[PDB]
């Protein structure tokens, strides 16, 4: 009942309006500390080059007119909340393909008696990055994630990290491509200085045998049959049907890796 | 023009325009002023469907402001897409001339309440963007009235005739030209003499290629029963012949 | 005028509240007659199984707080309301593919002086329908239609066949199928007693023409080469090409049947 | 605390309209500097002859009806407002694919106290543009991109550009297509005078690897064998072979590049 009295008394309209941002004196910053922990990495399309991965990403910051006195309301620490209806600092994909840029649910966000809230949505997102293709198929991709804030700059809200390896003791196991290592940093532009973002990196690798198994043993036994035509003797009548069935195997080899790899 | 759906989807600008009542005024008392521009959820607006619908929006969804009049006449042209369906006629396939049609009409209102007139009989292309696929030949609009199952009033509707044919290059160039070609190598087996040893591969692979071109024909006509391509038939007498 | 102080009349918020049903003398059933009526099948689509058809779906039931006496309001007998402001049961289908659960229009609906309510909107409607698959091309297919409540019971409203068929003089020809009959019944069910939906039965037909003479006749043309390679003597060394052309044929044309029919 | 007094005493609805315009002295125009900036060529597909690019597009007009000193409150000279709630230009594309005319988002506008309004959304867009094949894949496109108004005209609205080039800062390089230039022209007909529209045009050069790997070698590999039936003696019995194979190899790349290709 009392919760109830108090979430009347907090997200009242005429006391708290929504879209502007919690400062007090002559424009202060707000921080707003994040970091990522991943859930599973579904799929690297390299036909199109996309990455489609499942990340829940922790905001914290801190706002200074969510207070309550709470001996007043009968030793309440911690409420929940709506999060449509709080502040939110945007923050959003920066490199993504596909036009999707909030975040997937819009959970409930944790307020304690201080102000700092806790938050934290889960999304699936499908992060555009660039594959490269020379050790086909024994590579180490790399693919990169930008999280930017969206409406405001440098010199409004300012991201800090928290742990320089985004957490994965949550992640379950991805069958073709294992994870070797992924960190993240922040970067700021000294030119521009409009200009704060983080970005991870994730740095994955093949694992390399089915691909093995299906284009490179059938293109091995086709390409030993090259050199064996000239060990035919000439008067069986039968040259012509070898060299120009190699040759029409070996074109077809050619477009079906071409259809593997990108345009690139 | 999708042949395999049997579809047609335009992008059209629907131009609407009526009287009301309520909606007048002396421009003398109001600092003359003529025309104003409000949106288009304030105000009664009537209710057109098209009655042809596949997969299709069933009226007009992007609400672009409405123009109103002192006198009452407002104006409104609100943007759509349609995704019309036509039936589709494919005999002669290389020059084919096709009639695709649209129906609009009011839901809800019959000729004692609303009534169309239509306003200049062409569809007015000053802005086409030419498709170079396909051209138009005509477009009219012929005005109708129909008496439906439920009720006993009649109403009137409106129905769009679109004329098109295919200007026929592409596939002169990439497909008659390679089945006509290799249609004249079926009857060269018999002067080629028997104690060579080839003669049942070009039986074999000129049965095989008109089967490859048969079955690659079958993807772009519909697969309608009421008529047969003309182009499959000489296909069908050929492989008949070659076998 | 008159029509707009009855308009008015009829939709005081505080008066009439749509989120309540129309019962009268301790709780009746309000009575649902709905009938059918297609405008033409668009697809019936094999290898998905889903059958796209676009129908008309008339119903009509009786309301008892939305009447006038007609004297007062100068001879008016029937108004049109906008639709989805006052009460609708809803009546959707069941047995959907792709989650389009209710109509697709909201169109006006006529009030009589009565109570009486009827209502027309249309759909497009993508139900999925169990192929038979043997006697391909020469089969005749059954699709259902299920037509059910959605939050309501069999203690509160009450659904009732209008006339036995579905309705077809408002329909064009659908070429490639053509229909046989279309039944509808009334399922309750006597075990549940909560249990009440409507299920029409498209009896439909492929006409054979244009299977047969891409498909069947190739077919034949190629099997009529299986018994010929025995008439053809040994010494000119040309049976083998006969024979394996045969059988590289019969497997492409084999695959390609596999890939028209569903995987069932 | 101060910026909600100023976002209360600017959009009163007493003191502010958002149906009107900015208009007074007899009929003056305003002016919509609009400059668009480029963030990626996602994708130029040839095959239905379409373009998906991601564009902010900024624009700038100035409203007189916002308007404050900033000593009464607290020296702000700049604000954010929501996008709705005040006037807007309405700036469409013309030539557009799919029915998806305005922006994505709606994001925040940064208004100053002059009154003069910078807003920039993002958008991607599916223009449509005449595919020009004549040297492919050496080819060099050229895909234009209309802006026009949707409700004004020219004797309310007047737009006018900024500078003669879009904004490259923000693109990343792409992959398969490279810009070469993006001129921007102001068109006007001379015998409506009710005209104005902005198109930008955009010329494109493919990089020509990809499509050279797959089907330019094995077409002069496969061509280089036409004129070598003759040379070969007819004892053997070799002719057939070779001369058939030959012309089914060209049938297929000849149907390959009926695939790829637009149908024009
Ligand atoms: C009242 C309410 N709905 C109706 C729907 C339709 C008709 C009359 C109606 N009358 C026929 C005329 N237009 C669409 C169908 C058919
Ligand atoms: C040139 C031509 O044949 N036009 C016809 C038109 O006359 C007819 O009204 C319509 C519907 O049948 O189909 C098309
Ligand atoms: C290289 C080339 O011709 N580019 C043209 C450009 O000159 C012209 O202004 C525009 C409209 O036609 O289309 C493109
Ligand atoms: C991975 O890609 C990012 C983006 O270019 C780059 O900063 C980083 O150095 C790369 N690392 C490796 C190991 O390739």
């Amino acid at each position: 009942d009392t919760e109830e009295r108090l979430v009347e008394h907090l997200l009242d309209p005429s006391r708290y309006n929504k879209l502007i941002r919690p400062a007090t004196n002559g424009s202060e910053l707000v921080t707003v500390q994040l970091m990522v922990s991943l859930a599973q990495l579904i799929s690297v399309h390299e036909r199109e080059q996309i990455m489609t991965t499942n990340v829940w990403l922790t905001q914290e910051w801190e706002d200074y007119r969510l207070t309550w006195k709470p001996e007043e309301f009968d030793n309440m620490k911690k409420v929940r909340l709506p999060s449509k209806h709080i502040w939110l600092p945007d923050v959003v994909l920066y490199n993504n393909a596909d036009g999707m840029y909030e975040v997937s649910f819009y959970s409930n966000a944790v307020v304690s008696y201080d102000g700092s809230i806790f938050w934290l949505p889960p999304a699936i997102y499908k992060s555009a990055c660039k594959i490269e293709v020379k050790h086909f198929p024994f590579d180490q991709q790399n693919c990169t994630m930008k999280f930017r804030s969206w409406t405001y700059d440098r010199t409004e809200i300012d991201l800090v990290l928290k742990s320089e390896v985004a957490s994965l003791d949550d992640f379950t196991p991805s069958g073709e491509w294992d994870i070797v290592a992924l960190p993240g940093r922040r970067n700021e532009n000294p030119d521009d200085s409009t200009y704060v973002d983080i970005t991870y990196d994730f740095i994955i690798r093949r694992k390399p045998l089915f691909y093995t198994i299906n284009l490179i043993i059938p293109c091995v036994l086709i390409t030993s049959l090259a050199i064996l035509v000239f060990y035919l003797p000439s008067d069986c009548g039968e040259k012509m049907t070898l060299c120009i069935s190699v040759l029409l195997a070996l074109t077809v080899f050619l477009l079906l890796i071409s259809k593997i790899v990108p345009p690139t | 023009v999708d042949e395999k759906n049997q579809m047609m989807t335009t992008n059209v600008w629907v131009k609407q325009e009526w009287h009301d009542y309520k909606l007048r005024w002396d421009p003398a008392d109001y600092e003359n002023v003529t025309s104003i521009r409000i949106p288009s959820e304030l105000i009664w607006r009537p209710d057109i469907v098209l009655y042809n619908n596949a997969d299709g929006d069933f009226a007009v969804t992007h609400l672009t402001k409405a123009h109103l009049f002192h006198d009452g006449r407002v104006q409104w042209t609100p943007p759509a897409i349609y995704k019309s369906s036509c039936s589709i006629d494919v005999t002669f396939f290389p020059f084919d001339q096709q009639n695709c049609t649209m129906k609009f009409g009011s839901w809800t209102y019959d000729k004692a309440k609303i009534d169309l007139v239509n306003m200049h009989s062409r569809v007015d292309q000053l802005d086409f963007w030419e498709s170079g696929e396909w051209v138009i030949v005509d477009a009219v609009g012929t005005y109708n009235t129909r008496k439906y199952e439920c009720c006993a009033e009649i109403y009137p509707d409106i129905t769009y005739a679109f004329v098109i044919r295919r200007l026929p290059l592409f596939y002169t160039i990439n497909l008659i030209i390679p089945c006509l070609l290799i249609s004249c190598l079926t009857v060269l087996v018999f002067y080629l003499p028997s104690e060579c040893g080839e003669k049942i591969t070009l039986c074999i692979s000129v049965l095989l290629s008109l089967t490859v071109f048969l079955l690659l024909i079958t993807e772009i006509i519909p697969s309608t029963s009421l008529v047969i391509p003309l182009i499959g038939e000489y296909l069908l007498f050929t492989m008949i012949f070659v076998t």
